[PDB]
């Protein structure tokens, strides 16, 4: 209201100058000539390239289950992202260890 | 845990009254009870919505088809037949032994008499909206008007 | 000490009524709540008498508490008896 | 009536998810090397343009950032966020350098001068604020909106300031006074996006009414782009005239800037957990080769569409 | 403008939600319509963000179905708002950067509220899936059960009868443990001095309460509900059950009469712990003394590999099914006792506005849960050292074992499996292998797991407590070695019932290239080293 | 159907196909390079 | 895969436990305010999550405006205009009466004295007759056009779900049909006739007349039901020639 | 576009297999 004779303490002055971008820091008469164009299809190109008597039995015989743990493999199945936050799997691992 | 009628009759006019998620508001109404005890009372006998019929073929059908399923989990198998858990837990076995303002106006008044008591014997930085237009805004005018 | 987390207090209270008032309390808001029903239910049979009682004039009878009367609703044969 | 120019459909290409909250804008860095997010996870995140990686995450904000822009000629970050602060962000150092305070409400979006180096803040309290950016002053309080400014749009040429508002009214502003110049109140509903042409001097107001095309400096009607009957919450202009509206619904559409004529109406599919109602497109924008669309989907998502370069005129001919 | 600081954040993030809602409904509705009743609109959203919390079903019959779509829309948005915060003020509290009372109570319910929308789905799911545990593997621990049974001539529980000889001094022991908890004399409730007054009377006469129970036992098949609650120990949470005192009475004295009969007919084989007998470090004491005292236990010379597999059974106590349990229990006490056992379980929980029927998982909060516990327990001891190791641990019938000893050194090396013991879930096993069968374990691993680049290293696991070189060594052999053993122990439990994960669990092999065994029994982290290495 | 256990139990399809071969499915936790790299690099 | 997969050592009864076990073994209809249950599966983890929203069904006799029939009954040809916004089951009922010879030919259900006269039941004894599906369609009162006045034409019935083809002309205001029969409008030709009806001596016993008053023939003057079923027929032939 | 008013709060079928472990058990 420019009245007012109170001053508050984060309206002092500060950063009183203000940076301007430099040569390498894509200033705009560097950038008005360029042509983004090709250079995202070889940035493209490369994210591409770099993306690629008596005889006994065994002595584990006598049990009741084999082969229990058979389909047993996460691999890519940490790797899906659910939008539901009951259901994630960041959740449930936190379910998990949070709760005993 | 004895109910008497006059605590059922009590019991629905609460219910009636406060809805159902409040139980300890129910609960201060009841003398010697307690919202635990209103709420398993209400839940267990009192809702409108228990069957108090007699068992069909269908449902005898399904309760012992259900007793034969999950043994002893009443809680579950309960609320697939509709009714609650005491009554088809006693109901098998019976099949089991079968098959065996004026106060304002008034202080109103009182401030009036006691006023033209002290005018027959600041503004508190307020608007006197009796004196004057409190805010005034002129109609527009515009191709008419003369006045009057 | 943690003047923001002990229980709420304040002054000038008078503290926690005692069993008499509590009792009284609780009988005049089940009077109130039996008033309430009566008037919900738009019975005309209950009247509040000079001793200030309870009364079922279509039964013609006196009620001590208000679960009494409450719990009088026997009324249906002795209204199709007061009927006539 | 002129027959449209034939422009090639769009189609989506990739998906980059990784916000825990709904994405709201969508900044571009002017040398394209990265794009930037802001979304209600209160968080600030740099993304690669090309490979798609996250390359950084800036927290501080409190609440929703529903605003973020990049300075094309200072190494400066402009956030504003549903926490009533805009933030000035020196990239230099990846802090918060400068604190603009003074809003009453929550701030919608903001804009920055290409050429003075100044700031305009469109907030839920009525009211358009302009802001010195390196003494943090605001030297002008744009008032006469009677409900919340959804957008704010800023330019060089005359009038420097456009601000659409909820009370269905575009207010062109004059800068140097603080004063309205031009009122246009012919949008039914609320208008929630104006969008500039980079260099016909005209302009386009989104509305769920219609969206409504209008010319410089005067804000006379030209021509009333009618369908997409949705929420339009966003709008963006190519450089080639190729107009993309989209809405809270989820729908795309995808215009000639001249004819008005709707060529692509695009519907894009959600996040695999989700809901239909969590479909919606927030805010989208172009790269600086506008050859990519890149679009902030409500189901914390960021799609990104590319040109269909198979299809040719005779495929996808131009309906009258 | 005042900023928003943190004790005006929530407040405000909701007062900025209605404001959006307005601004959505402002622009929803179409040309007309003079009724805007927006606040009705407001009452919807916040009844539907309720029913959310309290996981109630939430469907107005009739209502628009754009208005529908913004209303879980935006209830979708402060549920991510309010489960994110959740996350991130539980890591706070766990890291400790946090001392405040308001923040840890409010998201000890918000964790209670998560946990039970959790539990609720997980009924829901095995009600609808059906049970997990198929056909033939039920047939077959109730097969192996009835053998092992059968094998150890064991007399089952018949029911309390009614002059008993020893019912009032298990009642007293069960009054006592009851009278318990309420020591302090503190201000307490009306639940603590109706339970406290229940105890009195039972105690003045106790012959009435024992025909009150022994009616309770023969009768009752449905239960009033019981609550729960949640203790914050800071790095988890314990869930804690409230039970009517009435069936707390009856289930302390059936949790002492099962666990004196149990004691007395001899059901428990020794390895079952913890026993009575001793204190945990005297377990600790007696487990390395036992593993000292084998024959030629640290002789190397020949290729001789000792293995120490630590683990538990994660949620052993989540997939005990009701229907298999009550056929497994009815093998063991009479069948009134069983079904009352596993008619306790199958009751409401109750916290505040949510109620939901435990149909799946066993109920720790009750008297009798430890019974069950080591039942369940013996017959996965079963399942893992088979019937006839279990028979030569446990010995004859006549003359039994005790804890760690055997009737011969040939029965001691009949078997790989030499030492083995159960700490309620905990598991630990002691194997001695040769040369030959080692050899054979880690080709038949390798040959279902084949791993040429030898990248079994990188997930193996450590004690980080010890020194490097009170460590141990990773040599290739070792550590296939340590993980054919953790195979080979987790192809035996069928995922249905248990399951053992590899991030739980440590598996330490002394051996030539390693002097050092490594364990963690109770509290104590372990390091046994023989003087001749 | 070889009964599927609660702790899998996967609800909904995968991304793959809710938006078919053609779409690059990108999921990102965590920031490649921490905050003490500045984007725009300072020139020295 | 096999069931003996994930068992060794199988033991005997097992086997024969295992052995014995396997011997022994839509466009028109949208109402526009959807199912709920997406929104209570997304509240509640209780059912299975569905996240696409679903239009609910509604037909509930989407008819054209008010019908009118004609019935020729030994008092004489009467008009009677039934309302089918205030009651389409009422209505309904009594068009399927006229329609499938439930009233035409049948005897007067009931005969009050310049009260309520009840015909079109064909057994008589007051709730007679059938409805369209045979069993007797739900009754309900409308409270813009109830059971109340003179000539007030209602599916005469004990109570909801019990109105099958008793129409009753209420000649007087009465509280009883009201919420009990379902009214279907009111009487609008043969005022005369009926009140004759009415007006002669009855039986109090049975609530009938000496003479039932016996509906000799019946006319669809306004046929709202059956132009309804006309209408759901050309929607159904709409889209039947491809769908066969 | 009717919105009714809210009515406030605060102010099942089993598979077959279950059957079948049941027969089992049993037998
Ligand atoms: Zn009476």
């Amino acid at each position: 209201s420019q009245l007012s004779k109170q001053y508050s303490s984060r309206d002092l002055p500060s950063h009183t100058k203000i940076k301007y971008r430099q040569t390498t820091q894509d200033a705009p008469e560097e950038v008005r000539n360029r042509d983004f164009r090709r250079e995202l299809e070889e940035r493209e190109r490369a994210a591409a390239r770099e993306k690629n008597f008596k005889v006994k039995r065994r002595w584990d015989d006598d049990v009741v289950f084999k082969n229990c743990a058979k389909g047993v493999d996460d691999q890519k199945k940490d790797k899906r992202f659910v939008n539901d936050t009951l259901r994630s799997e960041f959740h449930k691992k936190f379910m998990e260890k949070y709760i005993k | 845990g004895v109910w008497r009628n006059t605590e059922d009759e009590i019991l629905k006019a609460a219910v009636m009254k406060y809805g159902k998620n409040q139980w300890s508001r129910i609960a201060s109404l009841l003398h010697r009870k307690s919202a635990k005890q209103c709420k398993a009372r209400w839940y267990e006998w009192l809702d409108p919505s228990i069957k108090k019929t007699e068992w069909s073929r269908e449902e005898e059908e399904k309760l012992l088809h259900l007793a034969k399923l999950m043994p002893t989990q009443w809680r579950t198998i309960a609320p697939i037949i509709g009714r609650t858990a005491a009554q088809c837990l006693e109901h098998y076995e019976f099949l089991l032994d079968k098959a065996a303002k004026a106060r304002e106006k008034q202080l109103e008044e009182a401030r009036r008499l006691a006023a033209l008591q002290k005018r027959r014997e600041k503004r508190k930085r307020g608007v006197d909206y009796n004196a004057e237009i409190p805010f005034e805004k002129k109609p527009a005018l515009g191709f008419y008007d003369t006045s009057e | 000490m943690d003047f923001q987390h002990r229980p709420g207090g304040k002054t000038g209270s008078g503290g926690v009524a005692s069993s008499s008032e509590s009792n009284r309390d609780r009988r005049e808001r089940l009077r109130q709540l039996a008033l309430e029903t009566i008037d919900i239910n738009k019975d005309p049979y209950f009247m509040k008498n000079h001793l200030g009682s309870y009364e079922c004039k279509l039964c013609l009878t006196l009620h001590n508490n208000e679960g009494s009367y409450l719990a009088h609703t026997k009324h249906q044969t002795n209204l199709a008896r007061r009927a006539a | 009536m002129p027959k449209p120019q034939w422009h090639p459909p769009w189609k989506l290409y990739r998906v980059i998810s990784g916000h825990l909250g709904w994405v709201r804008c969508i900044a571009v860095e002017p040398g394209n090397q990265w794009f930037v997010t802001g979304s209600a996870d209160r968080t600030i995140k740099i993304w690669d343009l090309a490979s798609g990686k996250l390359k950084l995450s800036l927290t501080g904000h409190i609440s929703t950032v529903r605003g973020v822009i990049v300075s094309t000629r200072s190494p400066y970050l402009f956030s504003c966020g549903e926490d009533k602060q805009v933030k000035c962000w020196d990239l230099e150092y990846n802090k918060v350098i400068r604190h603009y305070h003074g809003h009453l409400s929550a701030v919608y979006g903001l804009d920055l001068h290409p050429t003075i180096d100044v700031l305009v803040t469109c907030s839920r309290d009525s009211t358009a604020r302009i802001w010195d950016v390196r003494t943090k002053a605001s030297v002008h309080t744009l008032s006469g909106h009677t409900n919340a400014v959804a957008t704010v749009r800023c330019q060089a040429a005359e009038p420097q300031i456009i601000t659409g508002s909820h009370d269905t009214t575009i207010r062109l502003w004059d800068l140097v006074a603080g004063k309205t110049r031009v009122t246009l109140t012919n949008h039914k509903k609320s208008v929630r996006a104006v969008v500039l042409h980079p260099r016909h001097y005209t302009f386009a107001s989104g509305s769920p009414d219609n969206i409504k095309q209008w010319k410089f400096p005067d804000g006379s009607f030209i021509q009333n782009l009618s369908g997409h009957n949705a929420i339009i919450n966003t709008l963006t202009v190519n450089s080639d005239g190729v107009l993309v509206s989209g809405a809270d619904n989820g729908t795309m559409h995808l215009w000639d800037w001249r004819t008005g004529y709707n060529f692509q109406r695009v519907h894009a599919a959600v996040q695999p957990g989700s809901l239909d109602s969590e479909s919606g497109i927030f805010a989208c924008a172009f790269d600086q080769s506008e050859s990519r669309l890149l679009t902030a989907e409500a189901d914390k998502t960021i799609k990104v569409y590319r040109e269909d370069d198979t299809a040719t005129e005779e495929t996808h001919p131009v309906s009258w | 403008a005042k900023t928003v600081t943190k004790q005006r954040v929530e407040s405000h993030f909701d007062l900025e939600l209605r404001a959006a809602v307005m601004h959505d409904i402002l622009d929803m509705m179409p040309e007309g319509i003079k009724q805007n009743k927006a606040r009705t609109i407001l009452q919807h959203l916040s009844e539907a963000w309720r029913c959310w919390k309290a996981n109630i079903p939430w469907k107005v019959p009739g209502l628009p179905t754009p208005i529908e779509n913004m209303i879980l829309r935006y209830v979708k948005a402060k549920a991510d708002w309010w489960t994110n915060t959740a996350h991130y003020n539980r890591e706070r509290i766990r890291r400790g950067a946090t001392v405040d009372k308001t923040v840890c109570k409010k998201n000890l319910g918000r964790l209670t509220r998560l946990y039970l929308k959790a539990e609720q789905e997980r009924q829901h799911n095995y009600l609808k899936d059906g049970p997990y545990i198929t056909a033939e593997e039920a047939v077959a621990v109730y097969t192996t059960t009835v053998h092992w049974l059968e094998s150890r001539r064991f007399s089952p529980i018949p029911f309390p009868p009614l002059s008993y000889k020893h019912d009032t001094k298990l009642l007293i022991l069960a009054l006592e443990r009851l009278k318990e908890a309420y020591s302090v004399k503190s201000r307490l409730n009306q639940s603590q001095r109706e339970e406290l007054g229940l105890i009195e009377q039972a105690y003045d006469n106790p012959h009435e309460a024992l025909s009150r129970i022994k009616r309770h036992l023969l009768t009752q098949r449905a239960f009033k509900e019981v609550g729960i609650e949640f203790m914050d120990l800071y790095s988890h949470l314990v869930p804690v059950y409230d039970v009517e005192p009435l069936e707390k009475i009856t289930d302390a004295y059936l949790d002492q009469y099962l666990w004196y009969e149990a004691d007395k007919r001899r059901l428990f084989p020794p390895w079952i712990k913890p026993a009575d007998t001793e204190p945990p470090p005297l377990l600790v004491y007696k487990w390395c003394q036992g593993i000292n005292n084998l024959q030629d236990v640290w002789e190397t010379s020949e290729g001789e590999c000792n293995v120490m597999l630590e683990s538990r059974f994660e949620k052993m106590y989540e997939k005990i099914d009701l229907t298999l349990l009550n056929r497994l229990l009815r093998l063991i006490v009479d069948h009134n006792i069983a079904d009352y056992m596993t008619a306790k379980n199958n009751v409401v929980i109750n916290y505040k506005d949510m109620n939901h029927t435990n149909s799946y998982g066993i109920i720790r909060g009750l008297q009798f849960a430890s019974f069950i516990v080591q039942y369940y327990g013996l017959v996965m001891d079963l399942l893992v050292l088979g019937l006839h190791r279990a028979s030569e641990m446990a010995g004859p019938p006549q003359m039994p074992n005790d804890f760690l000893s055997f009737q011969d050194i040939a029965t001691e090396a009949a078997h790989p499996i030499r030492l083995f013991c159960r700490y309620i879930d905990r598991i630990h096993i002691f194997f001695r292998f040769t040369a030959d069968e080692a050899r054979d374990l880690i080709q038949r691993y390798l040959t279902e797991h084949p791993d040429p680049n030898n990248e079994n290293i990188v997930g193996y696991n450590n004690k980080k407590c010890w020194p490097r070189d009170a460590r141990m060594r990773l040599m290739k052999h070792d550590v296939n070695l340590g993980r054919a053993v953790f195979w080979d122990i987790k192809n035996r439990l069928p995922r249905s019932v248990t399951t053992v994960q590899w991030e739980n669990s440590f598996v330490s092999v002394y051996s030539k290239d390693n002097p050092n065994l490594l364990f963690n029994m109770c509290g104590f982290e372990c390091r046994i080293l023989p003087k001749c290495r | 159907m070889e009964v599927v256990l609660h702790e899998d139990k996967k609800y909904y399809p995968t991304a793959e196909e809710v938006y078919g071969p053609e779409v690059e499915t990108i999921v990102q936790e965590e920031d490649t390079q921490p905050l003490t790299e500045p984007i725009i690099k300072p020139v020295k | 895969q096999d069931p003996s997969y994930y068992l060794k050592n199988t033991n005997a009864e097992t086997r024969e436990t295992l052995q014995e076990l396997y011997k022994e073994f839509d466009k028109l209809n949208a109402a526009h305010y959807s199912t709920g249950k997406v929104s209570a599966s997304f509240t509640s983890t209780a059912m299975v999550p569905e996240t696409t929203h679903e239009a609910a069904a509604i037909r509930y006799q989407f008819v054209k405006k008010k019908g009118y029939v004609r019935l020729h009954t030994n008092k004489g040809d009467l008009n009677l205009e039934l309302h089918c916004d205030l009651t389409p089951k009422t209505c309904e009922n009594f068009i399927r009466l006229c329609k499938k010879h439930y009233y035409d030919g049948t005897i007067f259900h009931r005969s009050i004295r310049n009260f309520v006269i009840q015909g079109g039941d064909p057994t008589g004894t007051g709730t007679g007759g059938e409805s369209y599906w045979g069993k007797p369609f739900k009754d309900e009162f409308r409270p813009n056009l109830s059971h109340t006045g003179r000539g007030i034409l209602s599916m005469a019935n004990s109570g909801p779900n019990s109105n099958r083809s008793q129409f009753f002309i209420t000649f007087r205001s009465c509280a009883y049909l009201d919420k009990k029969h379902t009214i279907f409008g009111r009487v609008v030709g043969g005022f005369d006739v009926l009140t004759a009806m009415e007006n002669v001596e009855s039986d109090p016993k049975t609530d009938r007349p000496k003479e039932e008053i016996r509906i000799d023939a019946t006319t669809v003057f306004v046929d709202p039901y059956e132009e309804a079923d006309a209408q759901i027929a050309q929607e159904r032939k709409t889209q039947l020639k491809v769908a066969p | 576009w009717k919105i009714p008013p809210c009515i406030s709060n605060w102010k099942v079928h089993i598979n077959e297999n279950f059957a079948k472990l049941a027969e089992a058990l049993y037998i």
